[PDB]
RNA sequence: CUUUUGAUGUUAGGGUAUUGGCCUAACAUGGCUAUGACGGGUAACGGGGAAUUAGAGUUCGAUUCCGGAGAGGGAGCCUGA
RNA sequence: ACAAUGCAAGGUUUGUAUUGGAAUGGUGGGAAUUUAAAACCUUCCCAGAGUAACAAUUGGAGGGCAAGUCUGGUGCCAGCAGCCGCGGUAAUUCCAGCUCCAAUAGCGUAUAUUAAAAUUGUUGCAGUUAAAACGCUCGUAGUUGAAUUUCAAAGAAUCAUUCUUUUUAAAAUCCGAUUUUGUUACUUUGAGUA
RNA sequence: AAAAUUUUUUGUUCUUAUUUUGGCUUAGUUACGAUUAAUAGGAGUAGCUUGGGGACAUUCGUAUUCAGAUGUCAGAGGUGAAAUUCUUAGAUUUUCUGGAGACGAACAACUGCGAAAGCAUUUGUCUAAAAUACUUCCAUUAAUCAAGAACGAAAGUUAAGGGAGUGAAGACGAUCAGAUACCGUCGUAAUCUUAACCAUAAACUAUGCCGACUAGGUGUUGGAUGAAGUGCUUCCUUCAGUACCUUAUGAGAAAUCAAAGUCUUUGGGUUCU
RNA sequence: UAUGUUCGUUA
């Protein structure tokens, strides 16, 4: 039964309805309280707005991010 | 895959949401100005979209504004006479020829140069079938080195 | 696909392919080469009239053991020398050394028949009298 | 290169039906394959099919009833006049009592019988039986 | 391949029953071709048709009718609508 | 062709050599007629059939392939045989007789051609090993090429379905109503077809 | 800017102008006007990504051999057994030094890369490719292709260089009835480098390329996602390779084949034979 | 892991 399949999320990309695995998130460095947007699977180096600090190193996937920070999904 | 083997289904899949993301409170009255500034500072549209996605958090320019980036870049007259991929293929062929004029024994480089020149000719035929290239465009292999412009 | 073009505008390719490839079977080539006219002695005729030059006993194949009676015939139409088998038991005696003879094919076109090698023709009548009416019974008049 | 979307659709239908899997997914949907499927439906050979209409020339999921022996495309789409319908039928269809040869005609996709009853033969699409 | 020896076209004329490189003068360099030009072979007059055909096909058509061509081989010409 | 006895089968039925009378052409002669004249055809009158001598042949009998392990002769010879094969003493295959089979006023043979032949394959072949994937890649002609632009509902009629009719955007014609809206392929009808 | 209408100066005829419309330039108004973004393609970006992909330079290793030295003294090589061969002028053997050319073991695999041929010591430079990840760009740019083109083992040819080892030819020694062979000793060309040719191999998975579908398991190579013993290490999912095993109410003449299947229920595209 | 050839034709 392929219409009401529910565990297509674990499926490979371009499943029954193709849908990107990436997303966007906001980052709050503790003691920094900065507001800026970040892309999952980011491809280049990125900096903060309030106080410049390295945030995530671009890798072949979801980046390494930092040892701290509170990062929250931007999904609605 | 045009040459060689390997399907390589790696790609980017757009979301079902064709509209601008709801969480984006930013306005399209200056996204095009941003890409215009990027192009003036000197960036090809392929990487303009990427730096827009990463450093500005505004994915799918087509969703933020109802128009695509090369289209609006043309609408401002910015777009170069030679398109993205044709220019990149020309640059790669030029680099290969420069390597080959020193290493005459690189048979593999010669084979790859033939392949990339074939791709150049196919793409050129397409682009001048569209009005996107003057009808006399030819890609002389002698003059390609400076043709990059 | 099936190894052949199938598109609705591939008729030329199919036609040239068939035209070239039909030269590959023996029958089409044999019946369509211009060689056949100058090759066979009958020049495409079913029968021919010749002059008997000599009579020869021809050895049969290995599995068999016989002396087939044949006649060397000079055709009067072109002058070629052929060898014609003489069917019948005593039919060799019924044909002398300088008679006009009528010959036909041996039934396998230009191929040899039976244990008799290199013979493609058979005598059907000598001195305008049928060998058949001469041998199997003397219903007809004797040799002239 | 897929060339014919309908050929893919029908080969997938036939393979799934041979396995008897009762439900099949055809990825590259099209209006032609939709009309073919609903003509098969009208003739009673498949059940309720449903098109998952995403933004990418969407997919189709059809319910099989174990009710089809062979569905196939005919490539190329030979243009057939009304006169040689019988000549095509006696060679393709397994009997002159059941099975349908699907025609694309100036009046839309239809089987041989109703194309004959409505005149105006057309181009051959495929068959199923 | 064709093009001096008309090949392709323009202009003018001659010629014709009439159009036309049909021919002449000048001029331009054209025209056809792998969708097979130019050649070679045909034991090739073409068609209506014939045989064999389940359907496709394959083979034949000198020969009743139609069209063409010829009167031993070429060429020329009178009369005449 | 037909009728009676013998013989065979069988519950006084069929086939079956003797008889012995009918019928009829082929044939000849005359005529009508036919025909430019004549001939043929058709029709009418005379004779005219019992071994109805008014006498059917051609090619076969190992298999393919219908029909002989019948009798003589020859004896790896002569010969037959499209192919497989037969022939050295028991030859079902040669040469003969008898018988039988086949088609029949027809029956063989040669060559060509069609089907057979899906062994030229569009329908519709094959390509690891039977013949057959170019050493490999690029590549022009050629062949082929993703999805997308206007979708349903209501009624009369056969039996339970099927079948026929109308509208529902927009722009130019008609004072709530009257009317045209790419090109081709393709397909349908025609026209004109000795 | 012109036409249609009218009136009209004016003794066979000479002004003119009036209103409506087809075309030029000018403020504003239209719902003013651009289909997706293909498990098609191409381009891009990213990764203490991958790889025996290629070229050039450079480095190392023993072995073999040459030369020199070294110590000793009768044999040493080689074979089925021998002999040819070397050997008191010291062979073989031991140790050391220097040179030379070739090769690159063991690791090394039903592993990796490459279009195929093919590619394996280090390091550097140059160059290319592929996979993966991508809410990056273009938007049909594609598939297969007669002609044509690039590359194409080995051998072979040409010209320089190189020349250790092996060694088509050749010469011996054997074996044998013979032995021009197989075996042994030697040995020319060749093998290696550079620059040109040649264009062929059982150049083979004897299986053209692209696309779709059809099944389980064991692996393994390269990415990516998620999860956990100790920042480290394993498992899960997934993509792309690459094999193997089982199964076929799939195929086939069978051997066999996950393609050689989805073929008399015969047609996805295409080239060659 | 020394050497060790040949068997007329037909049925």
């Amino acid at each position: 039964n392929p219409d009401p399949v529910e565990e297509s999320k674990k499926h490979k990309l371009k499943r029954l309805i193709p849908t990107p695995n990436s997303y966007f998130m906001d980052v709050k460095c503790p003691g920094c309280l900065q507001i800026t947007t970040l892309f999952s699977h980011a491809q280049n180096v990125v900096l903060c707005g309030s106080c410049n600090i390295m945030l995530c190193q671009p890798t072949g996937g979801k980046c390494k991010l930092t040892e701290g920070c509170s990062f929250r999904k931007k999904i609605e | 895959r045009m040459y060689g083997k390997g399907k390589g289904i790696s790609s980017s899949t757009l979301p079902y949401k064709r509209k601008q993301p709801s969480w984006l409170k930013q306005k399209p009255s200056e996204i095009e100005d941003a890409i215009i500034k990027l192009a003036k500072k000197g960036q090809t549209p392929s990487q303009i979209g990427a730096t827009l996605r990463d450093n500005y958090g505004i994915p799918q320019v087509k969703s933020v504004t109802g128009n695509k980036i090369l289209r609006i870049l043309r609408a401002q007259g910015i777009a170069t006479t030679i398109p993205e991929d044709l220019y990149f293929l020309i640059k790669k062929a030029v680099s290969m020829r420069k390597h080959l004029e020193k290493n005459k024994k690189d048979k593999d480089c010669k084979f790859r140069l033939i392949l990339t020149e074939s791709k150049i000719h196919r793409i050129s035929r397409y682009y001048k079938r569209k009005k996107l290239l003057p009808s006399n465009w030819k890609y002389q292999s002698s003059t390609a080195s400076a043709l990059i412009a | 696909g099936s190894g052949k073009p199938s598109g609705l505008r591939a008729a030329r390719k199919l036609r040239i392919r068939r035209r070239t490839q039909r030269w590959a079977d023996k029958s089409y080539k044999k019946s369509h080469l211009g060689t056949r006219w100058k090759s066979n002695p009958f020049r495409g005729s079913s029968h021919a009239k010749g002059i008997v030059v000599e009579k020869v006993a021809i050895e049969a194949k290995q599995p068999n053991s016989a002396y087939r009676k044949c006649v060397r015939v000079q055709l009067i139409k072109n002058g070629k020398k052929i060898t014609a088998f003489v069917p019948g038991d005593g039919c060799l005696n019924f044909i002398d050394e300088n008679d006009e003879v009528l010959v036909s094919g041996f039934g396998r076109s230009g191929h040899s028949v039976g244990d008799l090698p290199g013979v493609k023709f058979k005598v059907v009548k000598v001195a305008r009298v049928s060998l058949l009416a001469l041998f199997k019974e003397k219903k007809e008049k004797p040799r002239s | 290169v897929r060339m014919s979307v309908l050929a893919d659709c029908l080969k997938t239908i036939n393979n799934a039906e041979k396995r008897g899997r009762r439900q099949v997914l055809i990825r590259p949907s099209s209006k032609v394959v939709i009309k073919f499927l609903q003509y098969m439906q009208k003739k009673g050979y498949i059940g309720s099919f449903e098109i998952v209409d995403d933004h990418r020339s969407g997919k189709i999921v059809v319910n099989l009833l174990g009710r089809i022996n062979k569905c196939a495309v005919i490539s190329p789409r030979y243009d057939v006049k009304l006169d040689e319908i019988e000549k095509i039928i006696t060679s393709i269809l397994p009997s002159r009592l059941f099975g349908h040869l699907i025609l694309t005609t100036p009046y839309g996709i239809m089987d041989h019988e109703e194309a004959r009853r409505k005149h105006t033969g057309g181009k051959v699409l495929g068959f199923f039986f």
